[PDB]
């Protein structure tokens, strides 16, 4: 009996931890930083991205990262797209991946930046508040777990103009699972490659 | 922006994830069109821990990922900025599948179709105007249009009973048959309402 | 639908009136884009009585028709359904003339640009999101934007003071430079307001 | 000095009559039917038309007419686009072109149907109320004059969702005039050929 179920997300399959924290990127103090972490033993990955010719620094970083087919973690922030922010914007994405890789190494799993995917979402053109973001990174590596509430928080944290989060998980009868979260409510017409 | 993270404990190499994801993205996210504005940040990621140690057959991996992405799309559509109608646009009878997709996108993106739907107005004229601008094989004499299973336009002209269809319910299907082949495609969209305008004009986002 | 009848007592043959109408429409009517919905009824007609018995040189016929169309276009723009902003979108620095026009239409048709403009928001990011989708030669590093003369976007990034730009006046000029050639084009558009939505949803039109 | 002037329409140049009447096509009882009338000596004409593959009968008719480069008149109604109305709809357009041609022959000029251009605007999918329209034709032909208030009634009569008419006339310094009326506030993105 294969089953597809809502109220379940990225920590439904085994081998994943997740969390969401309020970092102060959002003036509202709502959740805005999410981490998804691959426990192993495998780290296989694939990615598709906006075919928009104007690509945000996070999209540019994550495309290079995915040529390896290898990911240990995804770090995602709401409250700012980090789009149209130039080389300095790109340096901010790089430093986010780097802080994520350092925090996870300290925590007890050797990780390099090249194994960290980075996403952002929010307003175009604004610079990220790095001190707040980098404090959130430290925090979220410490809160991550495989419990369904971990997925919930990651899912809440990526929201911008969404009112409810989006999660689903397909439990296959052969005992493997696909889990997923999504966000987006406006500027919503994906064209992916 | 649409962001999506997919995780799986199925054992599968990158190339296996890539096929599954690309097939899933083409049938679902590439056919979700709320407001016709494609972002600078759109990303979908698929990660595998292999923690089940079960390598599924590729068709079942593909299928599982598609079903997950597809349900996520439904949820995305259901919570769209200022949404009052969950609108499905189906084009059938096209020359090729791409033509049907192009035609359905043209319908779904049209400001007059969206506003008519916000007003619960089964305005088939607006649908015909819009589809006529799609860059595809089209015979205007052969087009039919249905709202919620009710044929309001057949052979390019009005059908008896047309401006009597009830579209007050939040779910609305527009089905358009082109009568010039066997290509078909389906877009998820939403209406153009006051709340959508309000949300995108009162503050910055 | 846009109907337009032009009369002249100048004396010219059908071939000569065709020239003046085709050049005028291509430079004015074809560049007037209020809500992206092209109708099933659009006609422009140019009639000559020749009652003045003066045959003008071609360029004088062209020019005069051109200027009449342009002014009609401006009046049409000024009285669009629920207009509160008379928006002109100019694109310069494109690789070809056509590329520019495609870029300008892309910006002018975008739901987010138009709703931002309605609320007087200089949300330049939405402009760059929009133009990045135009099937043209583009370099995200070399794009600049000014709203009403004031720069808001410099070489792909925010210009200091951008978010402070005043857009509360009815007229809004947008110039986008793509710095990839010298093709250029201008589109007349308007905003996406509550009044546009009410008018197109509250009753059948 | 070449002066471009508003509030001046199709009747500004010489050899043209126009008017506009409340035929009763619009429920409101507003002005809804308009005629423009070429008085000769010349009868030259050019047209361009929507490139939309759904073309209303008035367009398909006027496109055929215009292959001759000749026009005596143009009849235009609002309160109905006469689009997507099939063979019968196309016949309504023809019957309009013929009732105009007849009304002009009874007025003093020998006019047949292939000299009258037809235009419509309004809702798509409805049939024109022909008994009102044909009676409109008689009345509007009777009321046409070379004076400015003629361009005006006409410019007023072609309006649908417009709040104000659109008129302009260029008086060139070599003593000839180009005048214009147009309409349209919504479904307005011309792709002409
Ligand atoms: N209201 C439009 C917002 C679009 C933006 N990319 C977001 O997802 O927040
Ligand atoms: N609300 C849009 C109506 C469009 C129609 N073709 C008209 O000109 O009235």
């Amino acid at each position: 009996t294969t089953r597809l179920l809502r109220a379940q997300g990225v920590t439904a399959p085994a081998g994943f931890r997740a969390a969401g924290v309020a970092a102060g990127i959002k003036a509202s103090g709502a959740l805005d930083l999410a981490l998804v972490f691959n426990e192993g033993p495998d780290y296989a990955a694939a990615g598709v991205f906006t075919r928009n010719q104007v690509k945000a620094a996070p999209v540019l970083w994550t495309q290079q990262v995915l040529t390896t087919g290898r990911l240990r973690a995804v770090i995602l922030n709401s409250g700012g797209a980090n789009a149209c922010t130039g080389p300095a914007g790109f340096a901010d994405t790089h430093a986010t991946a780097e802080a994520v890789a350092a925090a996870l190494s300290d925590w007890g799993t050797e990780t390099g930046a090249i194994e960290v995917a980075v996403c952002s979402t929010g307003l175009i053109g604004d610079r990220l508040p790095m001190d707040k973001l980098l404090a959130g990174v430290a925090h979220v590596v410490h809160e991550m777990h495989g419990g369904l509430v971990g997925g919930d928080e990651a899912a809440h944290a990526i929201m911008t103009t969404d009112n409810v989060p989006k999660q689903v998980a397909l439990h296959h009868h052969d005992n493997w699972t696909v889990g997923g979260m999504a966000k987006g409510a406006g500027m919503l017409a994906p064209s992916l490659a | 922006t649409m962001l999506c993270v997919l995780t799986t404990d199925a054992a599968a190499e990158p190339a296996a994830l890539e096929r599954a994801l690309r097939r899933a993205a083409a049938a679902t996210f590439d056919r979700l069109d709320i407001d016709g504005s494609c972002s600078t940040n759109d990303t979908v990621l698929l990660l595998s821990s292999g923690a089940s140690e079960i390598p599924p057959a590729q068709a079942d991996l593909d299928e599982a990922v598609l079903r997950v992405c597809d349900d996520l799309c439904a949820q995305l559509q259901a919570d769209a900025e200022g949404v009052t109608k969950r609108v499905t646009v189906t084009v059938t009878g096209a020359a090729t599948e791409d033509d049907a997709l192009v035609a359905a996108r043209q319908i779904a993106r049209d400001s007059l179709v969206k506003t008519a739907l916000f007003g619960s107005d089964p305005n088939w004229g607006r649908v015909l105007a819009a589809v006529g601008m799609a860059p595809i094989t089209l015979d205007p004499d052969r087009i039919s249009v249905s709202f919620n299973g009710a044929a309001v336009c057949v052979h390019g002209v009005g059908a008896p009973g047309a401006r009597e269809v009830d579209l007050s319910d939040a779910d609305i299907d527009i089905t358009v048959d082109l009568g010039v082949g066997d290509g078909q495609a389906r877009i998820r969209t939403t209406d153009l309402s006051h709340a959508y305008v309000e949300e995108n004009s009162a503050y910055s986002s």
